[PDB]
């Protein structure tokens, strides 16, 4: 029995600009068995407006998913992504670094 | 979607029967080859995939995957090879289609032919008329008049006697019985 | 460990319910129903990949499948047409990627508009020629099964008690009696060789047998017809 | 064409939580989705429209014939992995068959399970065998390998059927599979000073990025960001240097474009 624990990455779709509409994503991969929590935050509040993929599958037995949301960056506001898994003794929470 | 081979195929014993197969499918996953024997359950014989020629016992399995292709060579023909042969092919749907078959006719080798046709008479007297121990080469036609019935050729196997013999029976005077089939000049009417 | 089918021949008048059992207890998951008709060789009807599910084959309609259980794949005949005369084989195979087919022994179905045109056969046993036994020292019986419709009939040779196979050979199909009418009455015939020592003893006793499968005259039901010779 | 694969998976789950599938299939052109199956839905159903467009009902049909058996050959074989290692509770099984043909139009074609996340049986199709990694993947080997008819149709499959699928799906999947969106590539500076070239908007997602020093040696101690899915069909990546003239190399399908830092 192997566990894998998740590889978690924020990012926009594209270059963020203030005041532009864009997308937040939260790549959740590596992990190992495939249940899986993800939440995308928003000033440590979870967003309800969050749409994912399909579980995929690497060649490596892995699973990946991809979390987003469409959102308008701001110079003030905090982006973030929840996880939990088996291999997490707590939640971990990513931020976005602009 | 098309599996072609031939309706029927006739050799002698001892010799060799090739049976072609062609087919036309969407994909490939395979193509086998049953025997049935009249009356009875189809049987597994072969299973091919990749291209080359398979044997097993008297029999060899052979395919060509890019010319949608394959034999099945019977060697060394027995009596107990009489039966009819079927090729199926499994497609790319893994949708397993077969061909309408092939009936297989082994022709016994009458060593001491000696023809002849002989009335015989019903055990709670009514007769027939019986054409035997002609040679393999003679071929029995159906009759002309509808009120006349003939049999097909039909082969026995006195087994201790290690004796083997043709006969056609025919009903309705034996002299005129087989008149529309080609019998040897040879043949005896008592 | 096999796989049987059940009724192995039955007679039906048309618009009648009928299901074909078929069990196997190899744990096959692929189960398979065909008919088999003369020039077309093998057509799947109905098959089933797995417990639960079922797909159609190539020739479905009029036939139904249910597959609650991986042992059992019945074929059932909702309300039976004279189309659906036919052989009907039952097969398995351990998937449907992977393995050969096992088949059933085969269940001879006949569908008939009327019931009336049903008869067993006569039997008569033709004794041999005695210019055959002082030419070849060999003596054929000839054994002739006449008038019987559907063509359904199983022909055995029985000397002094037990059943021959050597020296007997059998038309592999029955000749129509009226070529030109659709519901023609057939016959069979078969023949027996034994030495011409064998023939001449009074001792030595010949039997015909022919195992009919059927349903104002006698009811022609499913009736062993025999003639015998000394 | 450049190089493209077919891939097939299967997850297989004893005992899930709820709302989890006990199996799941799914196929995959590259890294794009076409088909999904599950032990809910108990349909094969297309991920891409280009698969819905051009596979007809009958597809569909037969192939959800097929994944219903597959599917219980998977619940079959994953409870007799767990009687051989005495497991109980919730445990899975893996597979995985594909294909991929190469751009110089040679071919390579694989087979494998998985228990528990880890390789536990491989087949070579070249020598007809199974490679067990431990001795319950060794008794399952020897009743497979004991089956040669299965182990000849798995190498026509491997060889000849998925490459023929995979070459009818990249003509269906054309528009998307084989177009090129070149990247949009840039470099920002970010007492330790980092050069950063970060490309973006780019498809396919294979991609060479690195950054040399004074025209060709290539730089040590770069940091690469992972090629990553935008969301929107196209992909980004980053290689950055701690801070000599520098100038970022970026490779993407057959154009290589040269960023000088001054
Ligand atoms: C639609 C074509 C779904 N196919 C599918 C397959 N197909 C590939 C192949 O036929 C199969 O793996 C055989 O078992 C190979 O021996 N595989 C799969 O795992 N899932 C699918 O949905
Ligand atoms: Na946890």
């Amino acid at each position: 029995m192997i566990q894998r624990t998740p590889k978690i990455q924020v990012y926009s779709r594209h270059p963020a600009e203030n005041g532009k509409s864009n997308f937040l994503n939260c790549y959740v991969s590596g992990f190992h068995p495939s249940d899986i929590e993800v939440d995308l935050l928003k000033n440590g509040e979870r967003i309800e407006k969050v749409e994912h993929s399909d579980l995929s599958f690497s060649k490596d037995w892995s699973f990946y998913l991809l979390y987003y949301t469409e959102f308008t960056p701001t110079e003030k506001d905090e982006y973030a992504c929840r996880v939990n898994h088996v291999t997490l003794s707590q939640p971990k929470i990513v931020k976005w670094d602009r | 979607q098309n599996i072609d081979q031939p309706t029927e195929m006739t050799a002698t014993e001892g010799a060799i029967v090739q049976i072609n197969c062609t087919y036309q499918t969407s994909g490939f996953n395979g193509l086998f080859w049953y025997q049935q024997h009249a009356g009875e359950a189809p049987t597994f014989l072969s299973y091919n995939v990749l291209d080359g020629l398979e044997e097993k016992g008297r029999f060899s399995s052979f395919l060509s995957r890019s010319k949608g292709y394959s034999y099945l060579l019977l060697k060394e023909l027995q009596m107990k090879d009489s039966a009819s042969y079927l090729c199926a092919v499994r497609d790319g749907d893994y949708k397993l289609s077969f061909g309408a078959g092939t009936t297989v006719t082994v022709r016994a080798n009458i060593q001491n032919p000696d023809p002849a046709v002989y009335q015989l008479r019903d055990s709670k007297s009514k007769s027939v008329c019986l054409f035997t121990d002609f040679d393999s080469q003679t071929n029995v036609s159906q009759s002309k008049d509808s009120d006349v019935y003939i049999t097909d050729k039909c082969v026995l196997d006195m087994r201790s006697m290690d004796f083997k013999s043709n006969s056609a029976v025919a009903w309705s005077a034996c002299a005129n019985a087989f008149n529309n089939s080609i019998i040897p000049e040879d043949t005896f009417f008592p | 460990a096999g796989i049987t089918q059940a009724p192995t021949s039955q007679i039906l008048a048309a618009g009648r319910r009928m299901t074909l059992r078929c069990t196997q207890d190899m744990r096959h998951n692929a189960m398979y129903w065909y008919r088999q008709d003369l020039g077309l060789g093998l057509r799947l009807i109905h098959y089933s990949n797995t417990a639960g599910t079922t797909g159609k084959g190539e020739v479905p309609d009029g036939y139904s499948v249910s597959r609650a259980n991986t042992d059992d794949f019945p074929l059932t005949l909702a309300s039976a047409v004279p189309s659906q005369t036919s052989v009907y084989f039952c097969a398995s195979s351990a998937g449907a990627s992977t393995g050969e087919l096992f088949f059933g022994e085969g269940s001879r179905l006949t569908v008939l508009e009327d019931l009336k045109n049903v008869f067993p056969p006569e039997v008569a046993v033709f004794e041999p020629s005695e210019a055959e036994i002082s030419h070849t020292q060999k003596a054929t019986l000839v054994c002739l099964a006449t008038g019987f419709y559907p063509d359904h009939v199983e022909l055995s040779w029985w000397v002094n008690g037990k059943e021959v196979h050597s020296g007997v050979c059998t038309d592999p199909q029955p000749l129509k009696e009226q070529p030109a009418l659709n519901d023609s009455r057939y016959a069979l015939s078969s023949r027996l060789r034994v030495s011409a020592t064998f023939w001449q003893n009074p001792r030595n006793h010949f039997r015909c047998q022919v195992q009919f499968y059927g349903l104002d005259r006698a009811k022609p039901v499913t009736q062993i017809v025999s003639a015998e010779a000394w | 064409m450049r190089t493209h694969s077919l891939r097939y998976f299967r997850l297989g789950v004893s005992d899930p939580i709820h709302g989890v599938p006990e199996f799941i299939s799914v196929g995959y052109v590259d890294s794009h989705p076409i088909t999904t199956y599950d032990s809910v839905t108990r349909q094969k159903e297309p991920r891409a429209p280009w698969m819905a467009e051009n596979l007809a009902p009958d597809h569909w049909e037969r192939y959800t014939q097929l994944l219903r058996g597959w599917q219980q050959m998977f619940k079959v074989e994953l409870k007799r992995l767990q009687r051989h290692y005495n497991h109980s509770g919730s445990h899975t099984y893996q597979r995985m068959i594909g294909c991929e043909l190469l751009e110089d139009g040679s071919t390579t074609g694989f087979l494998q399970y998985a228990y528990d996340g880890q390789d536990f049986l491989i087949f070579n199709k070249d020598t007809l065998s199974w490679l067990a990694v431990d001795n319950v993947a060794h008794t399952i080997k020897q009743a497979w390998e004991a089956n040669q008819h299965e182990l000849l149709y798995q190498k026509n499959w491997l060889e000849e059927e998925c490459i023929a699928w995979l070459k009818r799906f990249l003509e269906y999947g054309k528009d998307t599979l084989q177009r090129t969106e070149p990247p949009l590539v840039r470099v920002n500076r970010k007492g330790v000073t980092a050069l950063f070239c970060k490309a973006h908007g780019f498809y396919p997602p294979e991609i060479y990025m690195t950054w040399m020093k004074n025209g060709e040696e290539i730089v040590q101690e770069i940091d690469y960001g992972d090629i990553l899915p935008s969301g929107d069909g196209t992909y980004q990546a980053w290689a950055s240097i701690e801070l000599n003239l520098y100038s970022c190399h970026v490779e993407h399908s057959g154009v290589h474009m040269v960023l000088q830092v001054p």
